[PDB]
């Protein structure tokens, strides 16, 4: 919508949001993670 | 310390996690059964009041009744 050609907009998007969602999948991936650390094995079965 | 600020808050963040992680995770449990305390007394033999029956009498012999 900026004005930019189809090629130009890939690689804009690309640079622009590549890290965060790389970012957000990590966040959620080691939050999860952390029920790994409790005692409770239904909590603990969900880590992984 | 412009390349040594982040390596050094990221340990110390966590080794203060793993600290509340062990402190916390052994608390659950750890009190699976009672044992009642033991308080006798000492069982012992020293200065026993002695009683003494005594049965005597004209005759040969007697019947004898008596609660120990």
């Amino acid at each position: 919508r900026a004005g930019e050609d189809r090629e130009s907009a890939y690689y804009t998007m690309f640079h622009g949001t590549a890290h965060v969602v790389l970012a957000s999948g990590l966040t959620i991936a080691g939050a999860t993670l952390c029920l790994h650390f409790t005692r409770l094995p239904y909590f603990q079965t969900m880590g992984v | 310390l412009g390349r040594i600020w982040l390596p050094v808050l990221i340990v110390v963040a966590v080794a203060a996690g793993a600290l509340i992680v062990m402190n916390v995770r052994t608390v659950f449990g750890s009190n699976p059964v009672v044992v009642t305390e033991k308080t006798s007394d000492n069982a012992e033999d020293f200065n026993p009041k002695v009683v003494t029956y005594e049965i005597f009498g004209s005759g040969s012999s007697a019947v004898i009744n008596y609660m120990d």
